C-alpha cells in the first residue's frame, strides 16, 4: 500500500480520484438541475433541500446579506466532501502495483490543501497569537477530516483482509454503516466550520 | 419547629409537629428542626405529619 | 430581590405592544359611585394613551362593567360574573390563572388592576395598581437567604403566578 | 520493538480522552432533553457536532500512532 | 485477484438491501412532507389571488 | 515481546474510557428518568446512541490491540 | 515474562473503569430513588442494563487478558 | 519475576476503582438519607447491592492476581 | 528485587483510592450535617460503615503488599 | 528508538487534554442552549474560541511531536 | 536499589490521595458554612475527624515507605 | 540521551493540565453568559486572564522542555 | 542516580495533589464568599487552615525528596 | 543521566496540578461574578491570592527541577 506516483512531482492515483469525484459531483449536479420546475419533485427538491440547508447554516453563523455570496461555494463544498468521503468505502481496489484508487480524503496532502484553500478564500474575502491560531485552525481542520476518514479506511481494509484470508460480515457491516455516518458528519462539520471562519472574518 | 398550613380562605392546621415529609415537585423531602431555609414547590399530594406518635395526613392543592 | 432573579419574564419589563386591564366592578347595583368611578377612570386611562382598539384587552369582574364595555364596544376577553357576596378563592382562581397564563403567552405585556379601596366606610378610593411586571417590590427590612430545591427558575415559574393570583384575590 | 507500545499508549490515551469528552457531552445532552422534550432535534444536532469535535483530536493521535508503528 | 473487493462489495450491497427495507419509508415521507408543504404554500397563494 | 503489553494497555485504556463515558451518560439518563418518568423511552434510546458513540473509539482500540498482539 | 504483566494491567484498568462508571450509575440511581421512591423497578432495570454495558466491555477486556496470559 | 509486580498493579488499580465507586455510592446515599430520612432502609439495601455490584470485578481481579503471582 | 516497588505501588494505589472515596463520603456527609442538624447519628453511622467499605479493599491491598514484599 | 515513544506520549497526553477540555466546553454549552435556546450564537462563538484554546496548546504539542519523532 | 523510588512513589500517591480527599472535605465545609454559618463547631469537628480518616492511610503508607526505603 | 522523552512528557503533561484548566474556565464562563447575557464582556476578560495563567505555567514548561531537549 | 527520579516524582505528585486540593478549597471559598460576602473573614480563615491542612503532607514529601536526593 | 527526565516529570506534574487547581479557582470566580456582578474586585483579589497560594508549590517544584537537572 505504497504511494504510487507515475510522476515524481505528484501522486497519480490522488489525481485520478480527484477527477472521478469532480465528474461524479458535476453529473449529479446537472442531473438534479436538468430543467426548471416551480413544483419541486424527484431530485430537484433534493438539490433545493441541500441548497436551503447550506443557507440555513449560513443564516446560523452570519447575517443573510453578508453570507449570501458563499452559498454556491458552500453547497459544492459539502457535496464534494460528501462524495469524496463515500468513494473510499465500496471498491478500494488493490492492483499488483503499490496502491490505486483508495479515496481522495485519505490522502493527507489533499485534505490539507483543501483546508488551506478554504482559509485562503476566507482571507481573500476578508498579533502573533492570532496568526498561530490561524495556522492552528487550518491544520486541525485538515487533520480532522484526514484522520476521521483514514482510520475508517484502514479499518475497513483490515476487515476486508480478515474476511478474505480465512463469518465476519456483520462487524464490517456495522462499521461501514458507521463509516457512511462518519462521512456525512465530517462533510457537515467541515462545511459548517468553513462557514464559521467565513463569518468570523467577514463580520 | 412547628408546621403551619395556611390557605387564602384561612389557616387550617397549626400544631406542634417535628417531622414533615411532604413531596415536592423534584421529589421527597424530610424536615427536622434545625433545617436550612429551604424552598420547594409542592406537588398535588399529601403532607405527612408523623411526629406525634401517629401520622397526620394533610392534602395540598397548588402547594408551596 | 436576592441573587439576581430578574431572568423571569414577570420581573423584567418586556417592551409594550399591548396592555391588559383587570377591571373590578360589581354584579349588582344600588351602590352609588362605585361602578361609575371605576369605569370612568378605566375609560379615561384607555382613551387617553392608546387611541386604538387593538392595543388593549379588558378583563372585567361584574355584570355592570361587562355591560359598560359592551355598550362602549370594547373587548371583554375574560368575562366571569355572578360572584357571591363573600367570595371564595376558586371562582376568582380560575379566571386569575387564565389571566396569568394569557400574560405568559406573550399577549398582555403588562396589565393593571382597577378597584375601590375600602378605607373606612365613606370614601372608597379608586386605585390603579399595576399587577405585573413585578418591578415595584420591597423587602421586609431584614432578609434571610434561601436554598432553592429544584432551582431558582422552577420556583419562580411556580411561585409568581401564585403571587399574581393572591394580588388579584386581595384586590 | 518500542514503537508498538508507543502506538498503543497513543491510541489508548486517545480512546480515554474521547471517551471522557463524549461521555460529558452526551450525558449533558440527554439530561437537557430530559429537562424539556421540545428541543431534542437541535440538541441531537449539536450533540453530534460536539461528538465530532471531541473525537476529532484523538483520531489524529490514532493515525499518528499508525505512523509511529511505521517507524 | 484480491478477495476483499467482491467480499466487501457484496456486503455493501446487502447493507443497502437492509437499509432499503429500513430506510425508504422515512426519507420518502420527508420528501413527500416537503412537497405537500410547498404545494400547500403554493396553493394558498393561487387561491388567495383567485 | 512488547506486543502483548502494548495490546493489553490499549484494551485497558479503551475499557477505562468506555467505562467513564458510559457511566456518565447512563447516570445522567437515570436521573433524567427519575426527574420525569414519562420520558423514559426517548431518554434510553438517546442513551444507547450515546453508548455507541462513546464506545466508538475503544472498540477500534480493541482491534488495534489485536494488531499489536499479532506483531 | 511480559504476558502476566500485560494480563494484570488489562484487568486493573478494566476494574478501574468499571468501578468509576458503575459508581456513577449506582450513585445517581440511589439519589434518584431518594427523590421519587415510587420508581424503584424502572430505576433498577435501567441501572442493571447500564451496569451490564459498563461491566461487559471490561469483561471482554478480562478474557483478552486471559489470552494475553496464555501468550 | 514480573508476576509479583503484575499482581501488585492489579490489586492496586482494582482498589482505586473500588474506592472511587464506593465513595460515589455511599456519598450519594448519605445525602439521600440526609434528604428523606424515612427512606433509610430502601436506600441502604440499594447501597449495599451497589457496593457488592461495583466490587464484583475488583475482587475477581484480586483472585486472578493470585494466579498472576503464581504464574 | 522489584517486590519493594510492587508493595509500594500497591499501598500507594490503595491510599489514593481510599483518599478519594473517603473524601467524597465525608464531604457530602458534612453537607448533610450542614443542611440539617438532627440527623447527625444516622449520618455518622452510614458515614463510618462507608469508611469501612472504602477502606476494606485498601486494607486488603496493604496486607497483600506485605505478602508481595515477602515474595 | 525512544523518540517514537516520546512523540507517542506527547500526542496521547495532548489528545487526552484536548478531549477533556472540548468535552467540558461543549457539554456546558449544550446545557446553555437547553436552558435558553435564543442565546445560540453568543454561546456558539465563545464555544469556538474555547475550542481554539484547548486545541491550540495540544496542537503545538503535536507539531512538536514530529521533531520528537525525528530525534 | 529501586526501593528508593518505591518509597517515593508510595509518598507521592499517598500525598495525591490525601490532597484530593482533604480538598473535597474542607471545600464542602466551606460550602456548608456558607449555607449556614451557625453550626461551625459540629461542622469543624466532623471535618477534623474526616481529615483524620482521609489522612490515616497515607500516614500508614509513609511509615511503610520508611520501611520500604531501608529494604 | 533521554532528553527527547523528557521534553515530550513535559509538553504532554503541560498540554493535559492546560486542556483541563481551560475547559473548566471556558465551560463555566459560557454557563455564566448563558444564565445572563448582559455582561458577557465582564466575563470574557476574567476568562482570558484565567486562560493566560493556566497556560502561562505550561508555556514556561514548553520552554523548559526546549532546554531539556537541548541537553 | 535513580534517587533523583525518586525525589522528582515525590515532588511532582505532591505538587499535583496540593494543586488539586488547594484548587478545590479556594474555588469553593470563592463561591462561598460570593453568595454571602458579609461572612468573608471567618470562612477565609478556616479556608487558610484548610490550605495548611491540604498541603501539610506534600511538604513532608518535599523533605523526603531531599532525603531521597541525598540517597 | 536520568536527571533530565527527573526535572521534566517534576515540571510536568507541577504544571498539571497547577492547571487543574487554577482552572477550578478561575471557573468558580467567573461563575461567582456572573451570578452577582457587584463583587468583582473582592472576588478577583481573593482569586489572585488563591492562585498564588496554589502555584507556590509548583514554582518551588520548578526550582527543584533546576537542581535536579544540574544533578
Amino acid at each position: 500500500p505504497l504511494v504510487e506516483f507515475l510522476g515524481l512531482t505528484f501522486n497519480l492515483s490522488d489525481m485520478l480520484m480527484i477527477t472521478i469525484t469532480c465528474l461524479i459531483v458535476f453529473i449529479i449536479a446537472v442531473a438534479a438541475t436538468r430543467s426548471l420546475q416551480l413544483r419541486p419533485t424527484g431530485m430537484q427538491n433534493f438539490m433545493e433541500w441541500v441548497f436551503d440547508f447550506v443557507r440555513g447554516i449560513i443564516n446560523s453563523t452570519m447575517d443573510w446579506q453578508t453570507g449570501g455570496r458563499f452559498l454556491t461555494l458552500g453547497v459544492t463544498l459539502i457535496m464534494y466532501v460528501f462524495v469524496a468521503n463515500m468513494l473510499g468505502l465500496p471498491f478500494s481496489v488493490h492492483v499488483n502495483g503499490e496502491l490505486w484508487w483508495k479515496s481522495p480524503t485519505a490522502d493527507a496532502t489533499v485534505t490539507l490543501t483543501l483546508a488551506v484553500m478554504v482559509v485562503a478564500l476566507t482571507h481573500y474575502y476578508g498579533f502573533p497569537l492570532k496568526i498561530i491560531e490561524e495556522f492552528a485552525n487550518t491544520l486541525t481542520l485538515g487533520l480532522r477530516l484526514f484522520g476521521n476518514i483514514y482510520a475508517g479506511e484502514i479499518l475497513l481494509g483490515l476487515l476486508a483482509s480478515l474476511g478474505t484470508h480465512y463469518g465476519a460480515a456483520i462487524p464490517m457491516m456495522v462499521w461501514q454503516a458507521f463509516s457512511i455516518f462518519v462521512g456525512t458528519i465530517q462533510a457537515f462539520i467541515f462545511t459548517m466550520l468553513t462557514m464559521v471562519y467565513m463569518a468570523h472574518k467577514v463580520s | 419547629i412547628h408546621v403551619s398550613v395556611v390557605t387564602p380562605d384561612g389557616p387550617v392546621y397549626e400544631d406542634d409537629v417535628e417531622m414533615v415529609s411532604v413531596k415536592a415537585k423534584s421529589g421527597e423531602l424530610g424536615i427536622l428542626p434545625g433545617h436550612i431555609p429551604l424552598v420547594a414547590p409542592l406537588e398535588i399530594s399529601a403532607a405527612r405529619l408523623k411526629k406525634g406518635g401517629k401520622t397526620q395526613y394533610i392534602a395540598v392543592s397548588g402547594g408551596f | 430581590l436576592g441573587a439576581g432573579g430578574a431572568s423571569h419574564p414577570m420581573l423584567v419589563s418586556r417592551p409594550v405592544k399591548k396592555t391588559g386591564y383587570l377591571v373590578i366592578t360589581s354584579d349588582r347595583g344600588l351602590a352609588g359611585a362605585y361602578n361609575s368611578n371605576v369605569l370612568r377612570l378605566v375609560y379615561q386611562t384607555i382613551q387617553k394613551r392608546h387611541a386604538s382598539p387593538d392595543e388593549y384587552a379588558i378583563i372585567v369582574i361584574g355584570r355592570v362593567g361587562l355591560s359598560f364595555f359592551r355598550k362602549r364596544n370594547m373587548p371583554v376577553i375574560l368575562d366571569i360574573t355572578r360572584l357571591p357576596d363573600q367570595p371564595s378563592f376558586a371562582d376568582i382562581k380560575e379566571i386569575a390563572r387564565k389571566t396569568v397564563g394569557l400574560f405568559a403567552d406573550g399577549t398582555f405585556d403588562e396589565l393593571y388592576m382597577y378597584y375601590n379601596h375600602y378605607v373606612s366606610a365613606i370614601q372608597q378610593e379608586v386605585t390603579e395598581r399595576k399587577l405585573l411586571p413585578l418591578t415595584d417590590l420591597a423587602e421586609n427590612k431584614q432578609r434571610t437567604v434561601y436554598e432553592f430545591e429544584p432551582s431558582q427558575e422552577e420556583i419562580l415559574d411556580v411561585l409568581l403566578p401564585q403571587y399574581a393570583e393572591s394580588l388579584i384575590y386581595g384586590a | 520493538s518500542l514503537g508498538v507500545l508507543a502506538a498503543a499508549i497513543a491510541v489508548g490515551l486517545g480512546a480515554l480522552g474521547a471517551g471522557i469528552g463524549n461521555g460529558l457531552i452526551v450525558s449533558r445532552t440527554i439530561e437537557g432533553i430530559a429537562r424539556q422534550p421540545e428541543l431534542r432535534p437541535v440538541l441531537q444536532t449539536t450533540m453530534f457536532i460536539g461528538v465530532a469535535l471531541v473525537e476529532a483530536l484523538p483520531i489524529i493521535g490514532v493515525v499518528f500512532s499508525f505512523i509511529y508503528l511505521g517507524r | 485477484s484480491g478477495g476483499t473487493i467482491i467480499y466487501q462489495l457484496l456486503m455493501f450491497i446487502i447493507l443497502l438491501a437492509l437499509l432499503r427495507k429500513f430506510a425508504w419509508q422515512p426519507l420518502m415521507n420527508i420528501m413527500k412532507q416537503r412537497e405537500e408543504h410547498i404545494a400547500n404554500e403554493i396553493d394558498q397563494a393561487e387561491k388567495r389571488r383567485q
